[PDB]
DNA sequence: TATAATGGGAGCTGTCACGGATGCAGG
DNA sequence: CCTGCATCCGTGAGTCGAG
């Protein structure tokens, strides 16, 4: 019922309290120290589902062999944006790469 | 007089109306060629001029 | 239009008996089901306006 | 906007298990209620508690709720304290906390990752009186079932356990919850079963059978009486809101009297019949009026019995005028 | 039509609330905001300034 | 009339799909013993 | 019984509409000159 | 690990492996955030009515007409809540309530067949999904399931309090007619207030040609 | 003590909860043998009251 | 209780005029 | 960024009777 009661109290767009009740976004109570895109996360902040997921659950990429190709870098081993991971794969982001389901022993 | 069991709920000619009974249909449960609504014993018409 | 509305409504349900089942026995019998298109036409000239 | 494109956007951020994946994900699970079990024979908890207590450790802290199975109420200071007294077993022991914790998280993921077989599935089952989403929540449940008891030991591939759990759960909820009056599933396999018969008599006889017919092709048992009694259980109720004419001026319900309050003719019609009573019981001695008037219960509302009996034969006989109450 | 209009005019929004605790731009009955006003003006206090 | 792609068996038949209500001399129809009339209705003509 | 008729009580719809606009989860109150509740309902829909 | 000797540099979850005889800390936070009527109510919880008034107050002397308009509207919500003695998260709902039995009938018509209320169908669903839902939680079910599922109730409870307010009106089976809600029960031309109310059907009444 | 007034306002969930005679759990209506109430129906005369 | 199955489907189209809020290009 | 005008969304649209 406009203009939105629940709306005007907590100071929030029809669009985006649309966009929590429904579960569409999410909104941050307790920040507890997270930091997104460089600047520390704000309470009453609307995150989207992937934003959410990256703070709470970290950011992490599968890459695909085609079967029958080594890699260029093992097991372990740090890896940095750009760095490639086989003859035609290429890393997105930073971290540690691991073997999924190693087919030669 | 015993109580009975059963209660009158007769169907009765409403206020205003009425004339001589021209017609009768009564259509039964095991009539050749009759079948009701499920449940339903027996269906009486009564046409009245 | 009515027709043609549950003769649909038979198709789509042709289609889905037809993904399901034993592929080797059917016959146009066990695939066809006509309630829909019976409860199409007897919609149209009951309930229409 | 529409929740079920909302629904199927959050299942397209899934992706699809190789598998390998599908036999680790599966793997890890079985191995992990297999450790929960070796746990439960060190510890010496129960091994719902214990199974509770690392599913709340995978999970989250947003989620600690109480059990309907759990002998006790669980509360994040249970959790810590059950947590802790897993962590401060030996080495070799502790083994089996990381394997049940794995266990737990690689059954989310399973579970998470299957999503889009309980919507092709629920797909199916369209307009039987359950919503789309309903269905696939049910589904779901299947799906869950089927985590719980897949075993990949046997070489078959997930989707086909899984499917027939999804089709159970999917089934048994368009059973229970489409009808308004709950009819028990067995009766309602009975009342389905009587359908398709008439369908395929009907089918065949180039017309709708009647009730003998349809018991004919019930077979041992079946008459037409039951086919009847049969046919009127399954009676939906309808609307009230039904509308009545082409506009939206009246509905259905306001053509339905009620039958229970008593109209003001029916109250007037006890207070007469009280007070009649009252007045014409003037032939009553004292120890007849409240001993005939227990006999007949109205005190307390519940030979001198035989000469009272006889007085009110003699009084009825009377007056002539009670007739009227008598219908 | 003169009792219609009457009750088309029965309105005051406050131009500016004065010792009251009413807001800019508020709008509430004339007759409320005169007997508000007249027992301000008994309390000494500024009253409140509405636009019709 | 039922046919296979692949093996090619065609298997022929008579469905039953119900009853069609029939219009009377006059032209009205009787549906569940009351007479009834289907009333012609007007409206745009699809096109361009 | 040819006497006056009784003063009248309240309406049974206004009862309807009060336990309707209380499925609502708004709640509807009677009261007198005091602030005081007054009960419509005789003591029949309060524990 | 290791009684102590080793510890974590940075926040984040903990996958512990075996195989690899190695504590990995993906990097990530315990970050708070909630979607829905919990995350709702919870704000509501907090809100300091008193505070609010003061910050509305002091927008309330800046030289933009907008914003004062703004302010204004904001504080009359706010006092409203403070003098009314009403708490702003009551406008979220915990127990829904359910209306008498005999405001939305079940009763046997004269054919012997049964005649209902479109209430208690939407009671049904709201029962129906608040039930898959506590045992959707019982039973540790994933994220998305819980969400669509509480989405769903959110729903349910719109379409009995309000059908048709928010996106597609709810319907019964092969039917599209919208069913009724509380809301469309007292509102409206043929809504309890003006056809049950402001007039009525009496007795004592008659009519006929003159 | 006649009615002067009539106040409505918000419902605590409290309040809601002091209002019910009882929870409906079960999403069932009436017995289809013996169309009485089920228990904890929406209903049950356990809650709401006798028939 | 086990071949494998992994993102839905219908849509309703010829009123009209208002208050209020919400948003965007312009001074 | 503050004002003004364009646009979207929700809300209404006579009475009683009969069906
Ligand atoms: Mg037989």
């Amino acid at each position: 019922d406009v203009p939105s009661k629940i709306g005007t109290l907590l100071d929030l767009s029809a669009t985006e309290l649309e966009q929590v009740l429904y579960f569409s976004k999410y909104i941050v109570l307790d920040p507890k120290g997270a930091i997104l895109n460089g600047v520390p996360v704000e309470k009453r902040q609307l995150l989207t589902d992937e934003e959410y997921r990256e703070l709470r659950y970290g950011k992490q990429e599968t890459y695909p062999l085609p079967p029958g190709v080594d890699a260029l870098v093992k097991d372990g081993e740090e890896v940095v944006k750009g760095q490639e991971l086989a003859p035609g794969v290429v890393s997105r982001l930073d971290g540690v790469a691991l073997y999924r389901f190693p087919r030669r022993v | 007089e015993k109580a009975r069991d059963v209660k009158d709920t007769s169907l009765r000619v409403p206020p205003g109306e009425g004339g001589i009974v021209v017609r009768t249909v009564r259509l039964r449960r095991g009539d050749p060629g009759v079948e009701l609504k499920p449940g339903v014993r027996e269906v009486v018409r009564v046409y009245v001029a | 239009d009515q027709f043609r509305v549950g003769l649909a409504r038979l198709a789509r349900g042709v289609r889905e008996r037809m993904l399901m089942g034993s592929e080797d026995s059917l016959t146009p019998a066990k695939l066809v089901n006509s309630r829909p298109l019976e409860a199409a036409i007897r919609e149209f000239f009951s309930r229409s306006q | 906007s529409d929740p079920v494109r909302q629904y199927l956007h959050e299942i397209g951020q899934v992706p699809l298990l190789t598998l390998e994946e599908e036999v680790e994900l599966a793997r890890k699970v079985e191995e992990g209620m297999e450790a929960i079990k070796k746990l439960s024979e060190i510890t010496g908890l129960d091994p719902d508690l214990i199974r509770e207590v690392v599913r709340a450790k995978i999970l989250g802290s947003a989620r600690v709720r109480h059990i309907p199975g759990l002998k006790e109420t669980l509360d994040p200071k249970t959790v810590e304290e059950i947590d802790q007294k897993l962590k401060s077993l030996p080495k070799e022991h502790k083994r089996y906390l990381h394997i049940a914790r794995e266990g737990e998280a690689a059954r989310q993921h399973l579970i998470e990752a299957n999503l889009r077989l309980v919507v092709s599935i629920a797909k199916k089952y369209t307009g039987r009186g359950l919503s789309f989403l309903d269905l696939i929540q049910e589904g779901n449940q299947g799906l869950i079932r089927a985590v719980e008891k897949f075993e990949y030991k046997r070489r078959f591939k997930f989707s086909t356990y899984a499917t027939w759990w999804i089709r159970q759960a999917i089934n048994r909820a368009i059973a229970d919850q489409a009808r308004t009056i709950r009819i028990p599933v067995h009766m309602v396999e009975t009342i389905n079963k009587l359908s398709r018969t008439a369908r395929q008599l009907q089918q065949e006889l180039g017309r709708e059978p009647t009730y003998e017919e349809i018991a004919e092709a019930m077979g041992p048992g079946w008459d037409a009486k039951r086919v009847e009694e049969t046919l009127k259980i399954a009676q939906e109720p309808v609307s009230l809101e039904t509308p009545i004419g082409d506009e939206k001026d009246s509905f259905y319900g306001d053509f339905i009297p009620d039958e229970h309050l008593p109209s003001p003719v029916d109250a007037a019609t006890q207070s007469l019949l009280s007070e009649e009573l009252e007045k014409a019981l003037s032939k009553l001695s004292e120890r007849e009026a409240m001993v005939l008037k227990l006999r007949k219960g109205l005190i307390d509302g519940r030979q001198i019995e035989n000469k009272a009996l006889r007085k009110l034969k003699y009084h009825e006989s009377r007056t002539r005028k009670l007739r009227d109450f008598l219908d | 039509i003169e009792i219609v209009v009457r009750q088309m005019m029965k309105y005051v929004e406050v131009t500016d609330p004065g010792d009251s605790r009413l807001l800019e731009g508020q709008v509430l009955e004339k007759w409320d905001v005169e007997a508000l006003n007249e027992r301000l003006i008994a309390e000494g206090k500024t009253p409140v300034a509405w636009k019709p | 009339q039922l046919i296979h792609k692949d093996t090619g068996l065609i298997k022929e038949d008579e469905v039953f799909l119900g009853h069609i209500p029939l219009m009377t001399e006059d032209g009205s129809f009787i549906i569940n013993g009351a007479d009834r009339v289907i009333v012609s209705q007007i409206h745009r003509s699809p096109g361009v | 019984k040819g006497e006056d008729v009784p003063e009248p009580s309240v309406p049974e719809s206004f009862r309807v509409l009060v336990k309707e606009l209380q499925a609502l989860a708004l709640d509807v109150q009677t009261l007198d000159e005091k602030d005081n509740p007054v009960d419509i309902f005789e003591g029949l829909a309060s524990k | 690990a290791d009684g102590g000797k080793v510890k974590s540099d940075v926040y984040g979850r903990v996958e512990v492996d075996l195989v690899r005889n190695v504590v990995r800390v993906v990097e990530s936070y315990d970050i708070d955030a909630r979607m829905g009527a919990e995350a709702i109510q919870q704000l509501l919880k907090e809100l300091d009515l008193e505070a609010l008034e003061k910050e509305l107050l002091e927008e309330m002397k800046h030289p933009s007409r907008a914003r004062r308009a703004k302010a204004r509207k904001r504080l009359e919500v706010v006092r409203a809540f403070l003098d009314s003695g009403n708490r702003p998260e009551w406008m979220i709902l915990e127990a829904v309530p359910v209306l008498p039995p005999d405001l939305r009938p079940m009763v046997q018509v004269d054919g012997g067949r049964f005649a209902t209320s479109d209430l208690n169908d939407l009671y049904r669903r709201l029962i129906n999904r608040n039930n898959r839902l506590k045992k959707l939680l019982a039973q540790g079910a994933p994220e998305i399931i819980i969400r669509n599922e509480k989405r769903m109730l959110q729903e349910a409870v719109d379409a009995l309090l309000d059908n048709g307010r928010r996106g597609a009106p709810v319907t019964n089976p092969g039917s599209d007619r919208p069913l009724r809600s509380l809301t469309d029960i007292l509102s409206g031309k043929q809504g309890r207030f003006r056809q049950n109310l402001l007039g009525k059907r009496v007795d004592y009444s008659g009519r006929s040609v003159i | 003590k006649e009615v002067r007034k009539v106040r409505i306002a918000l419902a605590s969930p409290e309040k809601i909860r002091s209002w019910s005679y009882g929870e409906v759990e079960k999403p069932e209506t009436i017995n289809y043998r013996t169309l009485k109430p089920e228990r904890d129906g929406l209903f049950d005369e356990r809650i709401f009251g006798p028939i």
